[PDB]
């Protein structure tokens, strides 16, 4: 009953992100004055079951110049560790529940870095190399960052559990004591994502495709489901860490709608916001976040660890 | 056998020519009519048709342009970089066949010189409307293949 | 209510096709179910709206 | 074991994918269609000489920094102490010598990328 | 018969618009920064 | 007939993108400022020069 | 074919080597299960390959050449090998660790068998076996690429043309002169 | 054109204009495209006398260059320096 | 952009190279009703500016 | 005239002053610009539904060529050969001798379609109205050699596609 639990978590993971690709097509659409896939399935339903189809029947290709070995790693540690990164979510229930699950997710995240460092590396080739370095150069930008935001929240929540977040947050959401920690963690998690503006790492058009321009067919395809699982599990984290939905214990899929509906509508935002603005430079994105977030988080940090103990609101361990 | 070989066809098919992904490669003139077909008015993206920078990442060559001697090893490098199956679409008179530069002594006369093609399609330039006639077209040659069934009866 | 006004033109749009099996025809034979005006038939068979 | 039967299950999914990707479809596999891509043209050099990082100076202070996250992630747990006046007294402390460690390097130009 | 030929209307084109407008909206930096440390203080709270 | 429609030439300060932007999109608006006045005193007559 | 339209070109081609051959690239491909199994270890076996460009040059010029009709064409290349000279050469070419060792000819066809069970093109085959372990014959009665205006190309030019692709990104750029040739039966 | 009141009122919030009035989709304020046939003028030259060809050929007036030095008092300007624009009273800053 | 195309495809029958300006004047004369669509065109365009 | 397009300095007010820090640390500008992008959201889209819906044409449109006849049914190409010579392309080639009956006309009329530019030079230059460009732009083939006309594909259009090409040629030779 624990494997059936596994594939009930991550064969519809696979099948939102598939329908991510659809909505994110048609969202961007409709701003663009267009339509978007309307004609493969009613309402361009069956789009995302063709591209699938289509990538999986495409010749993949080994690049001459490449480590065999470590380019065809890369894009399992990808996929591998975007569904390990649902585990812990608590949904109301987690499916492996974590006394550390925020500090889990922090480790998970670092490790999937090296599915882009290694892919760009191992694909020997000059475009790949530089998006892999961008790489590099992001995840300095906000990870240090991103760790001291979640711990300002964590000190209102006073665990490292996940789901002690939605006890924390059972008499009003994190992001009215929280709402300047709240746009910082909304950035950090743009720029971690490699998502617009700082889709870097890609960045069509200063790079072709960046990181993975040499990969095709199947081993491109994981590296875009691993994206776009991303996207949604980051947003579902965002709508867990400020946005707590009631859990009644005896009605639980009243939380999983609720709940739902905040994710889609934070992974609608991301689309929205890809729309919307230029790319940043990715020396301006290093800057961002070390000369105005950093400052402003450290800052936050120590008020954050005062006004607990001077309002007396220190919360339980438990 | 027959008929599962003949409903794979149909399924691989209807597949690669619903998910069609054209090289980001224009050349000259012509390259400004196929913006018009991504732009709102025709929307490309509509019928599953998306611009994928990489030849990697790629289904369709557009040869929207003069196509000179000076380019023409870069053309056939980035199709050869393609994995299959892969289409040529030819589009308008200097892809096609040199066209008011036909007689240039920098100018290739068509790029079926240097690639295969599947579908030409006339103007200079072909209007977008002309263009997305000669993508769907190229769907419909896509629609014919019988990849399964030849090898069935191999 | 408009919105109740916006859902009573999708179910006119079901019948002036000619009931549930012809909304389905053209909407996947044209991937649209806008109703107009038959302005006139070709020998062919074409119908033109 | 559930962990590691999660764990599991998600590498072996991803590389059965890898699996089917690869012996799936018919592959034509010739020189030039694997040679490495640049734009059209043939690259020039090779792709494994130095690459000059700029930012080197703040990813070394990165390492510095995010040691920093491992010092002060264990405050939600040190606020259940009895001897309060002592804690916040030093979690204070750090963070104010990481902000001035900031404030030097930023103030010495160390956030700037060489040219 | 007279002349017929593309030609503006006899009174002539309205008026086309063409300068900049980008309409000023939102309200004063001091409500929107009263508004969020008040959103802060009733969280604390 | 240039020297007959009025419009304003965009002019810049620092010489970088950012201006030549700006300096283009205000182009667009003196464009449709001379298309403005092209409208309006179109005269009759004929289009090509009566000299074949 | 001879009875039947008496006055056909009749041409018998060694084992061609190419880009795209059957031959050369078998050989390397053999990399991927470790050891080159070879029944008597190569010893046994002596091959003639012929270029694929002289074997289309003189299908072409018996097309043109009025006096190749009713006549029989034996295209064989210009140097002989034993076996394991031409296998050990073609992994020193593509500069992949060479690992022979000898197979029984029983036990090799039980392994083309095994094969053959794939419903594409099979990898090997048991008539494939056969094949590659048949000494060439030599045949000094009938006319050559010589005689059709063509001259034979040695194995040595054209075997970077074919085996690079074979060599990993270390190996890529080593030159035609790294690896020298092998021996020949004189 | 046919969206509903709310959804007018919703973008137009959104966006901070009157979207209506000028919207970028065309109605039926375009014109038909079926027009009455057109009856166009005749130039200067349609005349009945007075025409002579050689009283109005452009390219037979046209001359060879005028040699001013060949090698077979104040000082000048290839012409009067240009004036100083003035601001525009229209929008002198955007 | 698309509209303008049409305008330049009304003259002179192509979207792009319309081969319409020549030396001694134009091709053809501007088609009846054009002036007042290019009006229409214009009276919008400055909004898009706006947007943009 | 002239005007500056960046040469603002801006007011030093605490009121101003403040009100760019709320615009620096709130986004507000960055939200405005997220409210136009959901304006066009809530906007019909400009896409119509090719090829069921097409874009609009006039009479005066450069399609595929056609050899037209007079209402007897004689071609009324007399081979003078005028669009031979303007062509810019030189995607004319002509050849001509006495008919049967004497009268002049061409056993060779051929345009190479990958060489024309669809300039239309060819039609204006034509005394007869024999060489027209049609309404027709939907002619994409699959090989090259497809796109080679002969007079025999040429008078086939002109007979596949009369019915349309008189009625434009009736909306628009007054402007010629
Ligand atoms: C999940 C699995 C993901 C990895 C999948 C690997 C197999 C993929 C197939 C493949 O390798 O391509 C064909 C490739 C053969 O093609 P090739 O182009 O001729 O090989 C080129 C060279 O062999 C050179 O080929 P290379 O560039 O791949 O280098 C060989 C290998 C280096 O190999 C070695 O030198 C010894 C083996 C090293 C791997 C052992 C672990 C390394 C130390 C970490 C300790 C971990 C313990 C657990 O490189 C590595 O460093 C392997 C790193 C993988 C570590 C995975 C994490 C554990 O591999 C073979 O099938 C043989
Ligand atoms: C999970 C979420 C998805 C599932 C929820 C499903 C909720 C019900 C959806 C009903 C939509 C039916 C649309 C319709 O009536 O078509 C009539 C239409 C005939 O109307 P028409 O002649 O074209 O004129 C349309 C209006 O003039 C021009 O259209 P319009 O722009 O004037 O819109 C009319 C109407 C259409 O809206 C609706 O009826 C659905 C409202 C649900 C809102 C959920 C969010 O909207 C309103 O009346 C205003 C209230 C709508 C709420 C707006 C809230 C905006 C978000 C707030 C801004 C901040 C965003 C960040 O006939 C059709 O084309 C049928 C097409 C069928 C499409 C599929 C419909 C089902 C949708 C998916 C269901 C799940 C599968
Ligand atoms: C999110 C995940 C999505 C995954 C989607 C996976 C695709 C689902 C749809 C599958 C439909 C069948 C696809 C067949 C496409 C084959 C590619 C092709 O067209 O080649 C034409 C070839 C025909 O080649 P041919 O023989 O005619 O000639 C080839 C030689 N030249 C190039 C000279 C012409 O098809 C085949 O060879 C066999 C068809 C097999 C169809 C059934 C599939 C079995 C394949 C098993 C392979 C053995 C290894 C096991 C791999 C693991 C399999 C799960
Ligand atoms: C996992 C399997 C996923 C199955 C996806 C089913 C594909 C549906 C489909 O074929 O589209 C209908 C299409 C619809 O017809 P169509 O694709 O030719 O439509 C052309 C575009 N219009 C209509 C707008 C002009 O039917 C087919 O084309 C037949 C293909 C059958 C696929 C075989 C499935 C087995
Ligand atoms: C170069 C190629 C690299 C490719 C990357 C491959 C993927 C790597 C995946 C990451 C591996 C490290 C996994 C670390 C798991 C940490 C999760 C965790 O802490 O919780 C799991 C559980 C302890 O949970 P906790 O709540 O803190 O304490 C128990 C209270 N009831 O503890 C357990 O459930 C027991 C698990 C013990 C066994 C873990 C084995 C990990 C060893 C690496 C594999
Ligand atoms: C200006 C644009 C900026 C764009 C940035 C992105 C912002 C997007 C924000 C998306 C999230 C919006 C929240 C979605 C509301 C859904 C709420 C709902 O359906 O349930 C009702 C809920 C109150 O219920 P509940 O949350 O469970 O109680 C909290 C106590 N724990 O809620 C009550 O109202
Ligand atoms: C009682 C005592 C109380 C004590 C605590 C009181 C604290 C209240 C005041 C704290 C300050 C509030 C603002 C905190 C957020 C961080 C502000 C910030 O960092 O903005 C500056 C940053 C850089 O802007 P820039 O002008 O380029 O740099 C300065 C020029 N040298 O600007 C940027 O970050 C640019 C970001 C570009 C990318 C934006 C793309 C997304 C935009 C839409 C998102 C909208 C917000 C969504 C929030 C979601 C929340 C779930
Ligand atoms: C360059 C080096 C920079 C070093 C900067 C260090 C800054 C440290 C500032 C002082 C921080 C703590 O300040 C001190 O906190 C404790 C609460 O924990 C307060 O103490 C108060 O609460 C505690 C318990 O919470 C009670 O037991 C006590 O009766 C009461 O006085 C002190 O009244 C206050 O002075
Ligand atoms: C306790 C946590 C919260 C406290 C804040 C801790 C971080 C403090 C960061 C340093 C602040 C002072 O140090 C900083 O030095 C540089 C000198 O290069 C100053 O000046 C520089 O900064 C800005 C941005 O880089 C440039 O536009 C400017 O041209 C340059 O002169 C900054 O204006 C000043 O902010
Ligand atoms: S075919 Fe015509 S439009 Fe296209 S590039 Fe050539 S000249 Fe330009
Ligand atoms: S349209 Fe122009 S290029 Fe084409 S045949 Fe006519 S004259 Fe020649
Ligand atoms: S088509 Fe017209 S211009 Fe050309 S040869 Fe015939 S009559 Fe002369």
């Amino acid at each position: 009953m624990f494997m059936i639990n596994i594939l009930m978590l991550i064969i519809p993971i696979l099948l939102a992100v598939a329908f991510l690709t659809l909505v994110e097509r048609k969202v961007l659409g409709y701003m663009q004055l267009r339509k978007g896939p309307n004609v493969v399935g009613p309402y361009g339903l069956l789009q995302p079951i063709a591209d699938a189809i289509k990538l999986f029947i495409k010749e993949p290709l080994r690049p001459a110049t490449s480590s065999a070995s470590m380019f065809i790693l890369a894009p399992i540690m990808a996929l591998g560790l975007a569904l390990t990164m649902w585990i812990p979510l608590p949904m109301p229930y987690p499916l492996i529940n974590m006394n550390l699950g925020v500090l889990f997710m922090l480790a998970m995240s670092s490790l999937a870095v090296y599915s882009i460092l290694w892919s760009g590396w191992a694909s020997n080739s000059k475009y790949a190399l530089i998006g892999a370095l961008r790489a590099v150069a992001q995840t300095i930008s906000y990870e240090v960052t991103l760790a001291i935001i979640l711990l300002s929240v964590l000190l209102m929540s006073g665990s490292f559990t996940l789901s002690t977040l939605i006890t924390t947050q059972e008499q009003m959401w994190l992001i009215l004591p929280a709402w300047p920690l709240a746009m910082m963690w909304f950035i950090s998690t743009l720029a971690e994502t490699n998502r617009a503006p700082f889709d870097l790492t890609e960045g069509e058009s200063e790079l072709v495709s960046g990181f993975n321009v040499e990969y095709a067919a199947g081993p491109f395809a994981l590296f875009f489901m691993a994206e776009y699982a991303n996207i949604i599990m980051m947003n579902i984290f965002t709508a867990i860490l400020f946005l707590g939905t009631s859990h009644n214990p005896h009605m639980p899929e009243l939380y999983t709608i609720n709940f739902t509906i905040k994710s889609l509508l934070l992974t609608m935002s991301f689309l929205w916001i890809r729309a919307s603005y230029p790319r940043f430079r990715y020396d301006q994105l290093m800057h961002l976040l070390w000369k105005n977030f950093l400052p402003l988080t450290l800052a936050l940090c120590m008020w954050h660890v005062s006004l607990p103990i001077l309002t007396s609101g220190i919360p339980p361990q438990t | 056998g027959e008929y599962v070989v003949a409903k794979l066809d149909d399924l691989i098919n209807w597949a690669r020519r619903s998910s069609l992904w054209p090289m980001t490669f224009g050349l000259a003139c012509c390259a400004v009519e196929m913006m018009h077909m991504a732009a709102p008015r025709y929307d490309m993206d509509r019928f599953g048709v998306v611009f994928r920078a990489s030849p990697r990442q790629s289904d369709v060559m557009i040869v929207a342009g003069t196509l000179t001697n000076k380019m023409a090893p870069a053309l056939r490098k980035v199709y050869d970089q393609m994995p299959e199956p892969r289409y040529v679409v030819s589009m308008g008179s200097c892809a096609n066949g040199g066209g008011y530069y036909h007689y240039s002594y920098s100018v290739v006369r068509g790029c079926d010189r240097i690639v295969p093609v599947d579908i030409y399609v006339p103007g200079c330039p072909p209007t977008a409307e002309a263009l997305l006639y000669g993508i769907l077209q190229l769907q419909k040659k896509i629609k014919r293949e019988k990849r399964l069934r030849i090898w069935y009866r191999r | 209510m408009e919105l109740l006004q916006v859902l009573k033109r999708g179910l006119q749009q079901v019948s002036g096709h000619g009931g549930l099996r012809g909304y389905l025809r053209v909407l996947f034979r044209a991937n649209d179910v806008r109703v107009g005006t038959l302005v006139g038939e070709d020998k062919y068979g074409n119908k033109y709206y | 074991m559930n962990l590691m039967l999660a764990l599991l299950t998600n590498f072996t999914l991803a590389t059965l994918l890898v699996i089917i990707a690869f012996w799936l479809p018919q592959l034509n596999v010739y020189s030039e269609k694997t040679s490495p891509y640049e734009c059209g043209f043939d690259p020039m050099g090779s792709a494994r000489l130095p690459f000059s990082m700029k930012f080197f100076l703040v990813a070394i202070t990165f390492l510095l920094f995010d040691l920093e996250i491992a010092l002060l992630l264990p405050l939600p747990w040190a606020s259940q102490t009895a001897n309060l006046n002592t804690m916040l007294t030093m979690a204070l402390f750090l963070i104010i010598l990481l902000a001035v460690s900031l404030a030097y390097e930023w103030t010495q130009k160390g956030l700037e990328w060489t040219e | 018969s007279k002349v017929k030929q593309d030609m503006p209307p006899v009174g002539g084109y309205g008026p086309i618009d063409y300068k900049r407008n980008l309409p000023r909206r939102g309200l004063s930096g001091y409500s929107m920064f009263a508004v969020g440390i008040g959103a802060l203080l009733f969280g604390y709270w | 007939v240039y020297d007959q429609v009025e419009f304003d030439v965009p002019i810049g300060s620092r010489g970088d993108c950012y201006d030549r932007y700006l300096c283009r999109v205000e182009e667009m608006r003196q464009s449709i400022r001379i298309i403005s006045q092209c409208l309006n005193k179109m005269p009759p007559g004929e289009i090509k020069v009566d000299d074949a | 074919v001879r009875e039947t339209f008496p006055e056909a070109t009749i041409i018998k081609p060694a084992e061609i080597f190419g880009r795209e051959d059957r031959f050369l690239n078998y050989f390397a491909n053999i990399r991927w299960f470790g050891g080159v199994p070879l029944i008597s270890l190569g010893k046994k076996t002596v091959k003639q390959p012929v270029y694929i460009v002289d074997v289309t040059k003189g299908i072409i010029n018996a097309i043109k050449d009025p006096d190749a009709r009713g006549k029989t064409f034996a295209f064989v290349g210009p140097s002989r090998y034993l076996l394991f000279d031409l296998v050990q050469y073609v992994f020193a070419v593509a500069h992949r660790p060479f690992l022979p060792y000898p197979l029984p000819h029983f036990a090799y066809r039980w392994i083309g068998r095994l094969f053959e069970i794939s419903p594409f093109e099979p990898w090997t085959t048991r008539d494939k076996v056969e094949r590659i372990h048949t000494t060439d014959k030599i045949l000094p009665h009938l006319p050559g690429l010589e005689d059709l205006g063509v001259e034979a190309t040695p194995l040595e030019l054209k075997a970077i043309e074919v085996l690079r692709r074979h060599r990993t990104y270390r190996w890529l750029s080593s030159e035609i002169e790294d690896v020298q040739p092998a021996k020949t039966i004189p | 054109a046919s969206a509903t009141r709310f959804i007018q009122w919703l973008r137009n919030w959104a966006s901070g204009r009157d979207l209506q009035a000028k919207l970028q989709l065309r109605y039926q304020e375009i014109s038909k495209r079926t027009q009455p046939p057109p009856k166009l003028p005749v130039g200067p030259s349609h005349k009945l006398s007075n025409n002579y060809y050689c009283t109005r050929d452009g390219r037979r007036e046209a001359m060879p260059p005028s040699i001013v030095m060949s090698s077979q008092k104040k000082a000048v300007s290839p012409a009067p320096p240009i004036k100083r624009w003035e601001l525009s009273q229209d929008e002198p800053y955007l | 952009r698309e509209k303008m195309f049409e305008f330049y495809e009304r003259v002179s029958g192509a979207r792009m190279h319309a081969a319409y300006v020549r030396p001694g004047g134009v091709h053809q004369d501007l088609p009846l009703g054009l002036m007042d669509d290019i009006y229409e065109f214009s009276k919008n365009f400055s909004l898009r500016i706006d947007e943009l | 005239t002239y005007k500056y397009v960046n040469l603002r300095e801006p007011s030093m007010d605490m009121k101003s002053v403040t009100d760019r820090a709320a615009q620096t640390l709130l986004w507000t500008e960055l939200i405005r610009g997220l409210g136009m992008t959901l304006s066009y959201l809530f906007r019909e889209p400009a896409t119509i539904n090719y090829p069921f819906e097409k874009g609009p044409l006039s009479p005066r449109f450069r399609g595929e060529h056609a050899l037209r006849r007079y209402p007897s049914g004689e071609e009324r190409c007399i081979a003078c050969k005028l669009c031979e010579a303007v062509c810019p392309a030189q995607a004319i080639t002509i050849e001509a001798e006495p008919r049967a009956d004497g009268s002049r006309r061409t056993t060779r009329y051929d345009i190479d379609m990958t060489k024309c530019i669809y300039c239309g030079f060819c039609q204006e230059a034509c005394p007869v109205d024999a060489i027209v460009e049609g309404p027709n732009f939907e002619f994409s083939t699959e090989t090259h050699e497809e796109l080679l006309y002969n007079k025999e594909k040429l008078l086939n259009n002109g007979d596949k596609w009369e019915a349309e090409i008189a009625a434009n040629i009736q909306a628009d030779y007054l402007y010629r």
